[PDB]
């Protein structure tokens, strides 16, 4: 069986212990800088405070208590809609140029 | 004069 | 129906000729309106320094006094007829023309004999207009675009007549005579070097009698051309006190009859144009335009392709701030060398399909039609039908362009100009060293 | 070839004129001018007029920008206080593609967030290109002075509105005004059944009056030259009374038919030529909307020579209203009118500008021949209202430049 592992591996990464999400840990390239730039303020500002505190705890090597940890079911996919939108324009930008 | 606006994708902007 | 079938369905023009020498032609159409004009061989190319600017001075008195309709009586009869009237001059060609209705057309042709031939040139109006001109040479200081092309033609064609302006220096306008105009009139306005043309709801034979009526009395009986050379030279009217700097650069053009002008009008459109309003912005096709919209380097630029007898001018005009000039040129040359060497076939089809909609949309009415006719009938000889313009283009491919751009862009001796805060404007040497890739 | 002209049950007009020309051409005249804007949605059409070339559902902003320039067409947008046109151009061999690009702008625009934010500050540019041509804030102020609610709203956008516009604010505007009942899918260089096929598939979907008040605005801008206008409540189109002004336009002054012409036949510019010994330029002003129109003139002069000139015009019209007039000037003025109409529609574009404009105000196209007969049937006792309505009517005024010697209405 699979689905038990995605929950499991999600616990072994550890970033659910620093109050973070899946999207926050992404590598930044020009394709994503657009997407982040496209995000709304109500959610964008909510990105930073998640990040900003996890850093301060990575400084200390500390974490948050178990209650504040992130749950797998609440690992919202808030960023994927904005993302695949971009690459739908990238691949059109290139193949059309071919 | 009876002024009218005019823009485009490739016609330069204008004012009638 | 289809495109190619449409071009064959066009009214094919009709040409005539007279004993005096006056070419005449027309084109019937279903338009109830009509227009007529007189495109000729005369401009500042033939005036000397003593009579420079004169042909422009002719423009302002020809409608201000005649032998049979003196004063505003001439101007009156049009407004009574309900028509417009308009005129312009160029460095080679000058044109008077009318927009009117079909039935009142015979009254029109009767005037242009009273205008062209029988101009009166009252000394009062000679002196009044002599102030009007000097009023405008103050105005054209503001017409910064017209400043540049005036400078530009004055450099590449230096020492020749063509470096002259069209309106002329203030000095000659304050020394001009009735007689120099009489001589100027007495030599250039002649049937073998003149054209009549019209379009609309008329017939070519209604017209043929009127020319045989009125202009049959024309004097049907003259130097030829000196080949106006080309120079690669720089000019720069540094002026930091302004907002921006209109800029231009160009090279030798081949001229009218040289067929590769078809190709160059594409390449101008391959690069295209942009001015601070097109919402395409980043999404545009011209890589030049996209960058200009990306970083907001410039505010406007345009290209062109002038045609003169044995030469022309190919180049561009662009307009930006003093902290962006160098990069635009680096990108601009970055496009020319690209087409000299690496021209994608699909990008050619872009411009081939730009130019079709150019000449056609250019031909929307009657007045544009007679611009072409009265111009082609002094340059190309015949008129060229639109089905013929297409067949020439359809021969084109990227193999042609790489030969043409290599012939007229690559490593040549360009001509530069500048009027504004050109503090960043590099030197002609660096510009030429940026002209050849690698 | 003759001009088809139809109508669907949904109130959606179609016409078509297969002239067998090369250049296909389509224009979608719509009632979406800024008269339909309320107080809170102002400066919107100025954005919507540029909101072309943005995301759709059936396509992206990018693809449309390239898909047109491949065939080498255009996408131009005329917009009036009444209307909002999406004109295009192409060759007839590729109409089917460009059709699809159009409707996706009007039928499935998403109006997302981020593309707009980049497109807002463009308004500062476009707003200023006009006002290099100084007429376009004088003239707006007339509407904003004379009329109150709908036509007072300028085409362009105020400053403060920038950086405050909402996309939701458009969907309300779009869903209420790009509607199958008040549109006109005109075409050209194209057959009729095609357009009949398009609208039935894609366009198969579903403001106050101009209360004249009498107002006055002034703009001491320090500009060396003057610009001014005095008007009166005119009549709307359709009425032959409207043409009575449009002929009076040519009686009084219609601008230079002649390049560098002294406009001697024009009763106005002639009337100022006496006494004055310096430059000035002036002509009749005629506007004719659906609810109403406007009529008057537009002045250019120096600072000290504003009222010295206007008090010829305001007197010259009174001469007309007092019966002082001749017939050949009228028939001359008619011949001017009969000319400029045909000369305007000589071009396909200017032709197109007339076709659907009638289809919106009216529901019928009038060929030019019938127009000339209504011009033939005009009465001098109406040309008088006419000037009597102008003089006897309430007034509205505006001007700009220096105003050290500009008088008011009552002066």
């Amino acid at each position: 069986w699979l689905e038990g592992i995605r929950k499991w591996y999600y616990n072994a990464a550890g970033f659910n212990k620093l109050g973070l999400m899946r999207d926050d840990t992404i590598h930044e390239n020009d394709d994503v800088k657009e997407a982040i730039r496209r995000l709304p303020e109500n959610l964008y500002d909510d990105r930073v405070f998640r990040i900003k505190r996890a850093l301060d705890l990575s400084m200390r090597q500390q974490i948050l208590p178990k209650e504040q940890w992130t749950k797998y079911e609440e690992d919202k996919s808030y960023l994927e809609p904005y993302l695949k939108e971009v690459i739908r324009e990238r691949k059109e930008r290139e193949e059309w140029a071919k | 004069r009876p002024v009218v606006a005019s823009v485009s994708l490739n016609v330069p902007a204008s004012v009638r | 129906a289809t495109y190619a079938q449409a071009l064959q369905s066009v009214p094919e023009t009709q040409v005539s000729q007279l004993d005096n020498g006056l070419r005449v032609a027309s084109e019937q159409s279903s338009q109830p309106t009509c227009t007529v004009g007189v495109w000729i061989d005369a401009g500042s190319r033939y005036e000397s320094e003593k009579n420079n600017g004169a042909g422009y001075f002719v423009e302002h008195l020809a409608f201000k006094g005649t032998k049979n309709r003196p004063g505003n009586a001439l101007e009156k009869e049009v407004e009574s007829m309900g028509a417009h009237l308009n005129a312009y001059s160029t460095r080679e060609h000058t044109a008077y023309y009318i927009k009117a209705l079909s039935k009142d057309l015979p009254k029109a042709v009767e005037l242009l004999a009273d205008i062209v031939q029988n101009c009166s040139l009252e000394d009062s109006q000679i002196e009044k207009e002599r102030d009007v001109i000097l009023q405008e040479l103050q105005e054209n200081d503001t017409s910064m675009r017209d400043v540049v092309f005036n400078y530009l033609h004055a450099t590449a064609f230096q020492g020749t007549p063509l470096a002259q302006s069209v309106e002329g220096p203030s000095e000659n306008v304050r020394k001009l005579s009735r007689a120099d105009l009489t001589e100027y009139l007495s030599r250039h306005y002649k049937a073998p070097r003149m054209v009549l043309a019209a379009a609309g709801g008329l017939e070519h034979r209604q017209l043929l009698d009127l020319a045989q009526k009125h202009f049959s009395g024309l004097s049907g009986t003259v130097p030829t051309l000196s080949p106006c050379r080309f120079t690669g030279s720089q000019i720069c009217h540094r002026e930091d006190g302004l907002p921006l700097a209109h800029v231009a650069i160009a090279v030798e053009g081949p001229g009218w009859a040289h067929p590769d002008n078809v190709a160059l009008q594409v390449a101008n459109a391959i690069i295209g144009h942009y001015d601070c309003t097109y919402g395409g912005g980043a999404h545009l096709s011209s890589p030049l335009a996209s960058i200009a919209a990306t970083n907001k380097l410039c505010q406007s630029f345009q290209t062109f392709n002038i045609c003169y007898a044995d030469t022309g001018l190919l180049g561009a005009h662009f307009v930006c701030d003093h902290m962006s000039i160098d990069d635009m040129m680096f990108v601009l040359q970055g496009q020319w060398m690209r087409l000299c060497t690496s021209a994608t076939e699909s990008e050619v089809l872009r411009g081939k399909n730009l130019l079709r909609n150019a000449l056609v949309s250019h031909l929307d009415g009657t007045t544009p039609v007679c611009e072409d006719i009265g111009r082609s009938l002094l340059t190309y000889g015949r008129r060229i039908p639109l089905a013929e313009w297409e067949s020439r283009i359809a021969e084109v491919d990227a193999r042609v362009v790489r030969e043409v751009c290599s012939k007229y862009f690559y490593d040549q001796c360009p001509a530069v100009a500048g009027f504004g805060p050109i503090e960043q404007l590099p030197d002609y040497n660096r510009i030429r060293s940026g002209m050849f890739w690698l | 070839q003759d001009l088809e002209f139809t109508r669907l049950p949904n109130g959606l007009v179609i016409a078509s004129l297969e002239n067998y020309a090369p250049a296909s051409r389509i224009g979608l005249f719509i009632k979406a001018g800024s008269r339909y804007e309320n107080s809170n949605n102002l400066g919107t059409s100025h954005l919507l007029r540029l909101a072309s070339s943005l995301t759709t559902k059936g396509a992206s902003s990018f693809k449309i920008t390239r898909g047109i320039e491949a065939v080498g067409g255009k996408l131009s947008v005329t917009s009036t206080r009444e209307n909002m046109a999406y004109t295009v151009e192409c060759l007839r061999d590729d109409v089917d593609i460009l059709m699809e690009f159009l409707l996706n702008v009007t039928t499935a625009p998403e109006f997302r967030r981020w593309e707009v934010a980049a497109l807002q500050p463009q308004l500062r540019i476009d707003k200023a290109v006009a006002l290099q041509n100084p007429q376009a804030h004088v003239i707006e102020n007339l509407h904003a002075a004379a009329y109150r609610n709908a036509l007072a709203n300028s085409l362009y956008c105020p400053d403060y509105r920038i950086g405050k516009v909402t996309p939701v604010e458009l969907h309300d505007y779009v869903q209420n005004h790009f509607t199958s009942a008040r549109m006109a899918l005109i075409g050209l260089g194209v057959s009729h059944p095609v357009l009949k096929q398009v609208a039935e598939q894609f366009l198969n979907i579903r403001g106050a009056k101009a209360k004249y008040h009498g107002g006055e605005i002034r703009e001491q801008n320090g500009d060396s030259l003057v610009h001014a206008a005095l008007v009166a409540e005119s009549a709307a189109i359709g009425s032959a009374e409207a043409n009575a002004f449009s002929v009076l336009q040519h009686v009084l002054g219609a601008g230079p038919h002649v390049k560098r012409g002294s406009n001697a036949t024009s009763s106005l510019y002639q009337a100022v030529a006496k006494g004055v010994h310096e430059p000035f330029d002036v002509s009749a002003f005629n506007a004719s909307y659906s609810d109403s129109g406007l009529f008057g003139f537009y002045t250019i002069s120096q600072a000290a020579s504003a009222g010295d000139v206007i008090k010829a015009a305001y007197n010259q019209v009174k001469t007309i209203a007092q019966g002082n007039l001749s017939n050949p000037d009228v028939q001359a003025a008619k011949n001017k009118l009969k000319a400029g109409y045909l000369m305007s529609v000589e071009s396909s574009e200017g032709f197109l500008d007339e076709v659907g404009s009638q289809a919106l105000a009216a529901g019928s196209y009038t060929p030019p021949s019938t127009v000339l007969q209504q011009i033939d049937a005009v009465a001098d006792a109406d040309v008088i209202n006419a000037a009597k309505k102008f003089v006897s009517g309430r007034k509205s005024m505006a001007a700009s430049g220096n105003l050290g010697h500009t008088p008011f209405i009552d002066e």
